[PDB]
């Protein structure tokens, strides 16, 4: 069965796409917001045949226009993820951008793009050549952003740390102690039928990115913003994947005993207030059972009372406790 | 006239945040204001048992309520003067925990508000992976100090608006601002 809705929507966007080639950067951004609203919303079927019209604007001189293109590609991977191999090249290219404001926006977008991209490529039974090449670009995006922890711009470093957090979480296995999160995806959700990549190689990479985050967290000349961001990212990784709990508790212990001498008094207070919150969050996780006394010690050093700390420890039955206590003795 | 999305946060969204909202709006900033408290709390006739309202109650209704209770006393302290400016700025006081609005900078007027803002943003999982700078500027909760505080906050935001790359300059800017103004400004980064 048919109606007029699709043809009327197509005529509305054909006009808007034609205006773009002669429009001002302010008008170009207004037109793109309307094109996105219809082509990825009101009439989602039109998306494929208006892709090149929008992706061409990635080369535009105005940074706001380039940023609007990023917002479009991010939306594509959310609603029409099957189109990922046709938009993913633009993302990798826009990570070479000269504008720091553009790079930051691309890093932000890569969070959902990488997750949606990994989920979609996993689902494919007979993956084509388009799938292998989309995965190659996604692998290169991870390496591109990983390099940006050494970028000279503090904003770029902050965004890069946040991106790397989601990769570790995706490229590790969830367990029974993992914090309950609705859209959570781990290596356990990656099928054995998948030929594109091996679960063990992704785990190896996740472990290497974690090692880089732990090492970055412990440097002497890290900025207060990068340090607070790295601390909360390490906390998210340990509460999501409690296999990394011991390593994260050790990094927090080492930080509190050696605050970078580059921090001002005000920055030390800010870092310590955030660290206190991360330790409270971790102490609520059942997987922090072994480290409860170490966490308590740090929370006492940071000004928490006996009763404030005590209320955070989850209640456990003696059978669960004995299961954990024996496993801790076994692992050693 | 910068493109910075700024939010000022206090407890009730009545005195300190609205004073800052007022001056920042006049300076041309994209400014919003919120309260961190459970409910809207205005002072009363004596110590404790003050005027309590739900977040969403119009400033106009709070003006009319205080008018019928005691029109003379609430004019002498200046609460009706305060309620008049707020109705000109916006319809009703808003709660930070319930907003879906995103900002570049969030300014809190006391460490307790700062903790409430930071706890709330952490309680929510990151989607956009968009960072926001959360800053604390201590403002004593009285009409005189809320006015002086609003000048400090406008000052700080204006200095930050001048920067060509706020992320790359913010730590040095705060450090120099703290020195000049003999103040402590707590600064953290949170994510949307």
């Amino acid at each position: 069965m048919t109606d007029e809705k699709t043809a009327t929507a197509r005529a509305k966007v054909v006009d808007w796409c034609n205006e773009l080639v002669i429009a001002s950067p302010s008008t170009k951004c207004e037109l793109l917001a309307k094109v996105q609203e219809t082509v990825l919303g009101s009439c989602a079927e039109l998306a494929e045949e208006f892709l090149e019209s929008v992706l061409s604007l990635a080369h535009d001189s105005n940074m706001e226009v380039r940023k609007q293109v990023v917002a479009f590609v991010e939306q594509v991977c959310k609603v029409k993820v099957e189109l990922l191999p046709h938009v993913i090249n633009v993302v990798s290219m826009l990570l070479r951008d000269n504008s720091a404001q553009v790079i930051k926006r691309v890093i932000q977008a890569c969070g959902s793009i990488y997750k949606n991209g990994l989920q979609y490529l996993c689902s494919l039974m007979e993956p084509g050549d388009s799938a292998e090449q989309a995965w190659n670009i996604l692998s290169l995006i991870k390496a591109q952003i990983l390099d940006m922890i050494d970028n000279e711009n503090d904003g770029i470093r902050t965004n890069a740390i946040k991106f790397l957090e989601g990769v570790v979480v995706l490229q590790s296995f969830a367990d029974e102690d993992s914090l309950k999160r609705d859209g959570d995806f781990s290596l356990a959700d990656v099928p054995d039928h998948c030929t594109l990549f091996r679960r063990e190689k992704l785990q190896e990479e996740g472990n290497n990115i974690l090692d880089i985050l732990l090492q970055f967290h412990g440097t002497t000349h890290i900025s207060s913003v990068n340090l607070i961001a790295c601390t909360s990212s390490l906390c998210t990784i340990a509460k999501m994947r409690p296999i990394f709990m011991g390593a994260v508790v050790e990094a927090f212990k080492q930080l509190n005993a050696n605050l970078p001498p580059t921090l001002t008094d005000s920055q030390v207070s800010s870092v310590r207030k955030s660290l206190k919150m991360q330790l409270q969050t971790l102490l609520k996780n059942r997987g922090a059972f072994e480290f409860a006394s170490t966490i308590r010690g740090m929370l006492v050093d940071l000004g928490s009372s006996t009763n404030e700390i005590q209320k955070l420890i989850p209640k456990m039955d003696k059978q669960e406790m004995a299961r954990r206590q024996k496993r801790i003795l076994e692992n050693a | 006239p910068s493109k910075l999305a700024v939010a000022v946060v206090d407890s009730s969204n009545m005195n300190r945040s609205m004073e800052a909202h007022n001056f920042l709006a006049k300076k041309g900033f994209n400014v919003r204001s919120y309260g961190t408290g459970e409910r809207v709390k205005l002072p009363g006739m004596a110590f404790d048992k003050p005027n309590v309202y739900e977040f969403g109650t119009k400033y106009e209704d709070i003006y009319r309520d205080l008018e019928s209770k005691d029109k003379e006393f609430y004019t002498q302290n200046g609460l009706l003067h305060m309620l008049d400016r707020n109705r000109r700025i916006k319809k009703c006081p808003e709660r930070f925990q319930d907003t879906k609005e995103q900002f570049d900078i969030i300014v809190t007027v006391e460490e307790r508000v700062y903790d409430l803002v930071v706890m709330h943003m952490e309680s929510m999982e990151s989607v956009d992976n968009r960072p926001v700078h959360v800053l604390n500027v201590d403002v004593v909760n009285n009409a005189e100090d809320a006015l002086m505080g609003a000048f400090v906050i406008t000052d700080m935001i204006n200095m930050m608006a001048k920067s060509t790359d706020l992320d790359n300059d913010i730590d040095e800017l705060i450090q120099e601002f703290e020195e000049r103004r003999k103040r402590v400004i707590l600064h953290s980064v949170l994510f949307y």
